[PDB]
RNA sequence: CGGUCCGGCCGGGAACUCAAAGGAGACUGCCAGUGAUAAACUGGAGGAAGGUGGGGAUGACGUCAAGUCAUCAUGGCCCUUACGACCAGGGCUACACACGUGCUACAAUGGCGCAUACAAAGAGAAGCGACCUCGCGAGAGCAAGCGGACCUCAUAAAGUGCGUCGUAGUCCGGAUUGGAGUCUGCAACUCGACUCCAUGAAGUCGGAAUCGCUAGUAAUCGUGGAUCAGAAUGCCACGGUG
């Protein structure tokens, strides 16, 4: 099987991108498992906001990495060329591995 | 100082970002650095033309710059010459193969950056600041926005004491998190000092 | 035959499977007295079967994860009451009087900024 | 508060006897949140005190607390140039709190070996109408009996 | 009674009375009783002179009171006559190993002297 | 403290200057900014002018200083007293 | 900060990535368990002969836009004030105000 | 259900905890009374939660010539073979004193030793570093797994069971000082952290006064992250008993 692990910053965009990859892979191949979600990595930061002196004045920010996993169990000869041909959306990183 | 950045409080819900891509924990800072280099370069070069926004977008080891401007004539000029002359040097700055998309904005007296640079350039060429503010305010109202609040601040053309003027009209709620509040600020360099301009423009509430 | 109930507490998630039996209260592959080292915690386990007269009438099969001693025990109580309302369905008024079905909506409060804990400020002084 | 009229707080009874009064007493004894050690102290103390006195822990603790319940208490009013200390008829749930608080404060001020023995000796004295808790109740009640004139 | 020339308490436990010597603490006392075979549950009372002989041999194997006070006095004296930084700090009477002295050096400065 | 597996620490120029001055055998002050260098027994009997920040304070090396780095004999701050 | 300080940190990055090889060489020859002892002495001495500014432990983490030394954030490369200004203008992706 | 090396561990299985995404839900909805037929309140049957469910984010016009020209930007003035640079060493860590904020305690609701159980949040490539061998230990050597619901940091502690201790300057407290060291690092003397052995100061609950907190709060116990070669009793977070 080839496992597909898609990391992104926006849940709407990652849902649309995994939707387009699951329909393009479904059209050619067979036995796509499912777009499962995994734990969202919530990186967090704390900034003092005064330029000189206030310890009691702070903002806190998050980068909420959303992360999905889509499995392809029965690849044909050409679905791997289909996905290496498929330019994916601007702002979604993908990792694919057989095994 | 009290208030919040009215773009930053709506970066999630209604307003989109200005630099959308992904990185690991390894190339995040270098993405930020090359992004800031091409931002400062593009602003400094096409500051004569009126840029409004820059969407930096790097899909899969190539960069893409979407320049929302209002006057494309000083951005382009002749038959696609200066745009490629800029595109090869954006590739030179970022180090990556590149693309430049250039988009227009309709009604160039409605976005937040353009009105701010209008008041800025008028204050550099030394007009009355009240005429500049009231001109921009009534221009946006007859252009049909729901609200505008402009505010100039500091060393207002012949003072030693620095007061802060603001005009509002229409309605422009800031504590609403579902409004569409185009906010931007700018700085005018006069020999009286640095005169600061801020402008809020409310376009319309957006539903879920 | 079996019945299901999910109980939840501070950070404890409990799975309860109720059957008619003879008294075997077995929790996470070890006995009740070998699991909970507090008669208050065993009391919070066996409270709704003290309200009803089903102490030794019905056995179960319980797993639990997360939380602490009392958090786990309260999750056990919540799952057992959910399963009893699945079982006889008529003790809804009785469990509303007992105050057991009411999912305890308290949580550890988040430490705010500038404050040493959730609500304690440091030593303010005029000078 | 000023606006809220807040009612009481439900506390679960003990697994030993079902006594809400003993639940309040183990709560008032417990400090730093460790409920288990105070549970062990109050269970040991009621066990040995019932073993001495004969009868049950519930009745023994209740009558030795009833011998140290206050009847009327004292609180400031100030309105002149000196402080009036007026008497007030206590509330029928607050007198329990005062009784158990004075008992555990006398138990902490006692000089015994272990706190189980401290509570045992103090509540046996509070059954025999003697001890620091009994003398504290009698002197608060006698100060209220002195200042009976400010029942305005 | 006597161990390394200095008495130890009698009613107390073995290692707790063996910690009462200048030079053997809890770890060295536990090692002494390990080498002696007397476990650490006995008192100094009900101990016989053969066991005290074993303890005396094993305790005199270490460096205990008098030699240890010669060691420490000679080491501090060595620093002081050498005139290094730690020697200068010892003869001033301040904390040596790098503490702060704007406040909180009171173990070496004693009490707080008034200025009047 | 310095790790035993690395041996001691003495930098190149003080080691070379010490070895040249002990191969010759003169008594002049060896001016030296290297405050951090462990004293060797081949430095015994010499005057080392250790820089203390302000001046070149001299130490006459004996046999007792066999492990101590040179700035122990050279107090950087100056404290007379507060009275 | 001062432009001398920014160029000084560029000097430090230059010398560090220049001598990344010899430092790992001589620190292997220092830290190894079975080694020729005068070779270990030579490794320590040559490690001193290397320039002091070629340690990776000597370069302070400046800001990447203004060179402010205190208040770095490694996942952004910028100082705290400039990262607040950039995060509120919107030049950093996925960076909203963490409400929890 | 199977097969069980007895360890979710391998065929599995979609029920469950769980992980997100989309939703439904709580609004005076219903009832009674007060209320001016109103706004509303006092209640209560339903409901997981009853009136803002809880917590955060959001800080109106402006006040204090508040703070920062040392994040940055900048009018003017001042320096220009120097107030600009570069390097070594020192200082920012001093100390007759005084204050603020914290931590450790003054112990028996406790200390010590031996077993025993229950988490949440995170962080990792010049990095996290298992297993195994050596060292009492801090750690050393070998070194797979890992950009990670996969592996590592990592054992949670208070708690529970037993023993002991006997109200003492104690088997409390742990300061300070000597010796021996490991790591990081060109380099631990000024000036790091940590370990071991020894040493065991003051302190026996605190005057005048003052502070925090209304419920998972106070109090108490652990764990992580940022910064970071090494260096937190702080800061920012998470749970546990309560
Ligand atoms: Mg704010
Ligand atoms: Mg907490
Ligand atoms: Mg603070
Ligand atoms: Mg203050
Ligand atoms: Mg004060
Ligand atoms: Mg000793
Ligand atoms: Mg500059
Ligand atoms: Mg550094
Ligand atoms: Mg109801
Ligand atoms: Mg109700
Ligand atoms: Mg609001
Ligand atoms: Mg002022
Ligand atoms: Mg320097
Ligand atoms: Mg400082
Ligand atoms: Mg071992
Ligand atoms: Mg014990
Ligand atoms: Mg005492
Ligand atoms: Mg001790
Ligand atoms: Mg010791
Ligand atoms: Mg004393
Ligand atoms: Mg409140
Ligand atoms: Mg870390
Ligand atoms: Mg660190």
């Amino acid at each position: 099987r080839i496992r597909i692990r898609l990391k992104a910053f926006d849940h709407r965009l990652i849902d649309q991108a995994t939707a387009e990859i699951v329909e393009t892979a479904k059209r050619t191949g067979a036995q796509v498992r499912g777009p499962i979600p995994l734990p969202t990595r919530k990186e967090r930061f704390t900034v003092l906001i005064s330029p000189h002196v206030n310890k009691d004045a702070r903002d806190q920010y998050e980068i909420r990495t959303h992360l999905r996993l889509v499995d392809i169990v029965e690849p044909t000869e050409k679905t791997v060329d289909a996905l290496m041909r498929l330019d994916l959306a601007a702002g979604v990183d993908v990792q694919i591995s057989l095994g | 100082g009290q208030k919040v950045h009215p773009n930053g409080i709506r970066l999630g819900i209604v307003k989109p970002w200005n630099s959308t891509w992904f990185a690991n924990t390894k190339e995040f800072a270098d993405n930020l650095d090359s992004d800031f280099k091409v931002r400062q370069y593009l602003t400094k070069e096409l500051a004569k033309a009126s840029v409004s926004r820059i969407v930096i977008e790097r899909p899969a080891k190539s960069i893409r710059v979407t320049i929302h401007t209002a006057r494309p004539g000083i951005v382009i000029g002749k038959k696609g010459e200066d745009v490629e002359k800029l595109r090869k040097v954006v590739a030179d700055i970022a180090g990556v193969p590149a693309q430049i998309n250039i988009a227009e904005v309709r009604k160039p007296e409605l976005d937040a950056k353009l009105v701010a640079d209008s008041i800025t350039s008028q204050l550099e060429r030394r007009v009355m600041f009240r005429r500049a503010m009231k001109r921009a305010v009534q221009n946006a109202m007859r252009l049909g926005a729901k609200g505008i609040k402009v505010e100039v601040s500091g060393r207002l053309g012949g003072a030693e004491i620095a007061r802060t003027e603001w005009y509002r009209e229409g309605r422009v709620p800031l504590h609403t998190l579902r409004a569409d509040i185009d906010y931007n600020t700018s700085e005018a360099h006069t020999t009286y000092g640095v005169i600061g301009v801020k402008v809020w423009i409310f376009k319309g509430e957006i539903l879920g | 035959n079996q019945y299901y109930g999910t109980g939840r507490r501070k950070s404890s998630a409990a799975r309860v499977f109720i059957k008619p039996g003879n008294g075997k209260i077995v929790i996470n592959q070890r006995s009740l007295e070998q699991y909970f080292g507090r008669e208050t915690a065993r009391m919070v386990v066996r409270q709704p079967l003290e309200l009803v007269d089903m102490v030794e009438k019905l056995d179960l099969y319980i797993t639990v994860k997360g939380g602490g001693i009392s958090g786990q025990a309260g999750a056990i109580r919540h799952g057992i009451t959910r399963a009893l309302m699945e079982y006889d369905e008529s003790l809804r008024s009785e469990l509303r009087k007992a105050g057991f079905v009411t999912r305890d909506a308290r949580q550890v409060e988040r430490k705010k900024v500038g404050l040493r804990k959730a609500r304690r400020r440091p030593q303010f002084s005029k000078r | 508060p000023r606006r809220r009229v807040i009612g009481q707080r439900k506390i679960l009874p003990d697994p030993k006897f079902g006594s809400e009064l003993l639940a309040k007493f183990v709560n008032i004894l417990m400090v730093d949140g460790k409920k288990s050690t105070a549970e062990s102290i109050v269970y040991s103390a009621l066990e040995t005190l019932a073993q001495r006195s004969g009868k049950s822990e519930l009745e023994a603790f209740e009558v030795a607390l009833e011998n140290v319940r206050p009847t009327v208490e004292v609180k400031s009013r100030r309105v002149g140039g000196s402080t009036y200390q007026v008497p007030v008829e206590v509330r029928p749930v607050r007198r329990n709190a005062l009784a158990m608080r004075w008992i555990v404060e006398a138990a902490r001020k006692r000089g015994d070996k272990s706190m189980a023995l401290r509570l045992a000796n103090e509540l046996s004295d509070a059954a025999e109408n003697k001890g620091t808790a009994v003398k504290k109740r009698e002197d608060v009640h006698r100060m209220a009996e002195a200042n009976k004139a400010f029942a305005h | 009674a006597r161990i390394a020339g200095i008495n130890i308490p009698d009613h107390k436990h073995a290692v707790i009375a063996l910690t009462s010597i200048y030079g053997v603490g809890k770890t060295r006392s536990k090692a002494i009783l390990a080498a002696a075979g007397i476990a650490e549950d006995v008192k100094i009372s009900e101990l016989s002179e053969g066991q005290i002989d074993t303890l005396r041999d094993e305790v005199a194997k270490f460096v205990v009171e008098g030699d240890l006070r010669r060691e420490i006095s000679m080491s501090i004296k060595r620093l002081m006559d050498l005139g290094c930084y730690r020697g200068l700090r010892h003869r001033r009477g301040l904390p040596v190993r790098g503490q702060r002295t704007k406040t909180n050096a009171r173990t070496r400065k004693g009490p707080r002297k008034p200025i009047k | 403290p310095r790790s035993l597996k690395k041996g001691p620490f003495i930098d190149l120029h003080l080691l070379k200057k010490v070895e040249k001055a002990v191969e010759s055998g003169d008594k002049k002050p060896l001016r030296t900014w290297s405050r951090r260098s462990t004293i060797f027994p081949n430095m015994i009997g010499l005057t080392i002018a250790v820089h203390n920040g302000r001046q070149h304070v001299p130490v006459f090396v004996t046999d007792e200083m066999v492990g101590h780095k040179l700035g122990e004999f050279a107090p950087t701050r100056t404290y007379r007293g507060h009275a | 900060a001062k432009q001398s300080m920014k160029a000084r940190e560029v000097k430090r990055v230059a010398l560090a990535d220049k001598y990344f090889a010899k430092r790992a060489e001589l620190k292997a020859i220092i830290s190894d368990v079975n080694a020729s002892d005068e070779d270990r002495w030579n490794a320590v001495l040559k490690l001193q002969t290397l320039p002091r500014d070629s340690s990776p432990s000597r370069q302070r983490n400046r800001c990447r836009q203004t060179g402010r030394p205190h208040g770095f954030l490694r996942k952004f490369g910028l100082s705290r004030i400039k990262v607040r200004e950039a995060a509120m203008r919107g030049e950093i992706p996925g960076l909203k105000k963490a409400s929890w």
